């Protein structure tokens, strides 16, 4: 058995998404584009942090 | 009656088509795609797992010289050392204080755990395809399932369906793949019989039940320490353990076009590429004659609201006068506007209501209800929400779709400039003709 993570806070803007994360222990974040070019990215998160995409 | 249509490869969006047969009332069908699956053909090459080392007890011979013979076991080694003087818990082992020797040997085998923890290498070939559909037929939902090529036919309620072939041959798998407990990787594994001492493929076998094992690890025996009985050695560590700690991201998280991956059996689902043609054969008893269907004689249209969002943001009201009670179909005559409703019930003198969605800034379109047509027009506003969680239900725009006020301004500027050229040219023609005639 493995645990599951807490919900983040999401706000909206013109062609962008802003997220605020609340980690308790190291967690992995990843995203990709759908379509012809995936543009993969990967990052480990160990403390409170804010990101824009 | 045979009918042919083309449907784009998008999941979760309904589409409609019109069937028109002379002498009969028109009919409208609705179709929606639920899943598409690809499945390749696979062949096994070899498997890998962890290894074990076997060391039997040393042989100590005092006041003499020993020797060893060759054997056929994998990675076999023997060596003889001189000048040894071993001890035990009660005192020295042998009486002689010189001319003693020691013999040591070892070889490599396959671990017992290979029946549970292993990885397998495959070679892939051309894949097949399958699809499943939902069709709205005479007021009921029916489901069909078939292969996505022209070599299969199915019959449901006396209707025959044939689907495929697909427009594209794109696949997310290469020639060489590797599978381990639900993950698929693209990797160029080394040839059989050509392994490496510290990378993937040091131990190779053809099947978990086989007895032949190939090994290419390094094994060198070293000198024992003074006063001790033991068999020391040097060897490169296992390569299978190293791969597990640094294998990286799987194919599911990196593949393009939004495909999903499953492994038992290996499949890829919901890749949005290409389009799929469809053919349907409708029997004669399903049609209704034009003389039995009701007739509608007078119409008018009004549009109280429009917002060109990604959802159904329109409403329309149409007035009609009907000759008798019955059923009727509704279908749009333009490509940029889509109408949700499929049919209506008409009686007496009343009105009906519909909904539509479009991307146009200024909306003009025609609506057909039981062989007559009406003209509608209205103006539309933009929305306020920036981001949503579902795809659009309308098609894209071209260069010809421009607001009516914008087109008016283009006409005045272009026309005005052109007149100045027109008047200037007439003066030139006259002057040359006069000069020609005077001479
Ligand atoms: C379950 O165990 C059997 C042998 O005991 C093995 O063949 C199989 O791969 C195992 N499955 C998983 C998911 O570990
Ligand atoms: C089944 O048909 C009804 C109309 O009678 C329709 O509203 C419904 O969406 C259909 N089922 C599905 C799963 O679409």
């Amino acid at each position: 058995r493995v645990p599951k993570a807490r919900n983040p806070t999401v706000t909206y803007g013109k062609n962008q998404v802003t997220m605020l994360l609340y980690p308790d222990h190291p967690t992995l974040l990843s995203y990709r584009n759908m379509g012809q070019e995936p543009n993969y990215h990967e990052e480990w998160v160990t403390h409170k942090k804010e990101v824009t995409l | 009656y045979e009918h042919v249509t083309v449907i784009p490869n998008t999941v979760g969006v309904p589409y409609k088509t019109l069937v028109n047969r002379p002498g009969y009332s028109p009919m409208v069908l609705e179709m929606e795609l639920q899943s598409v699956t690809l499945e390749p053909t696979l062949s096994l090459d070899y498997i890998t797992c962890e290894y074990k080392t076997v060391i039997p007890s040393p042989y100590v011979k005092c006041c003499g010289t020993a020797e060893c013979k060759d054997k056929s076991l994998p990675d076999y080694s023997c060596k003889v050392f001189t000048g040894v003087y071993p001890f035990m818990w009660g005192g020295a082992y042998c009486f002689c204080d010189a001319e003693n020797t020691q013999l040591s040997e070892a070889h490599v085998e396959k671990s017992e755990s290979c029946k549970t923890e292993f990885a397998s290498a495959y070679r892939a070939h051309t894949a097949s395809a399958s699809a499943k559909l939902r069709v709205l037929y005479q007021g009921n939902n029916i489901t069909v399932a078939a292969y996505a090529n022209g070599d299969h036919a199915v019959t449901v309620k006396d209707a025959k369906f044939v689907v495929g072939p697909m427009s594209s041959a794109w696949t997310p798998f290469d020639n060489k793949i590797v599978v381990y407990k639900g993950d698929v990787y693209n990797m160029d594994y080394p040839p059989f019989g050509a392994g490496r001492p510290g990378q993937f493929g040091d131990i190779q076998s053809r099947t978990p039940e086989s007895k032949d094992v190939y090994a290419n690890t390094q094994l060198v025996l070293q000198r024992p320490a003074a006063g001790t009985v033991h068999v020391p050695y040097s060897q490169a560590p296992s390569g299978f353990k190293y791969w597990l700690k640094e294998r990286g991201a799987s194919l599911q998280h990196t593949a393009p076009f939004g495909c999903q991956i499953a492994t038992n059996p290996v499949r890829a689902v919901n890749c949005a590429v290409g389009n799929i043609p469809i053919s349907i054969d409708i029997p004669d008893a399903a049609f209704t004659r034009v003389v039995d269907a009701p007739s509608v004689t007078d119409m008018s249209c009004e549009v109280p609201a429009c917002t060109h969002s990604s959802d159904f943001g329109g409403v329309a009201i149409i007035k009609y006068t009907a000759s008798k009670k019955g059923k009727c179909a509704v279908h749009s005559m333009t490509n940029a506007v889509t109408i949700r409703e499929a049919d209506v019930e008409v009686e007496g003198n009343s009105q009906l209501q519909i909904s539509f969605s479009t991307a146009l800034a200024s909306a003009e379109f025609r609506v057909q209800v039981c062989s007559t047509q009406v003209h509608c027009a209205a103006a539309c506003h933009p929305p306020k929400d920036h981001i949503v969680n579902y795809p659009a239900s309308h098609t894209t725009l071209g260069v010809q779709d421009i607001s009516t006020t914008a087109m008016s301004w283009v006409q005045k500027i272009t026309g005005g400039v052109g007149l100045i050229v027109a008047v200037a040219a007439l003066i030139l023609i006259v002057v040359l003709c006069v000069s020609f005639s005077r001479h």
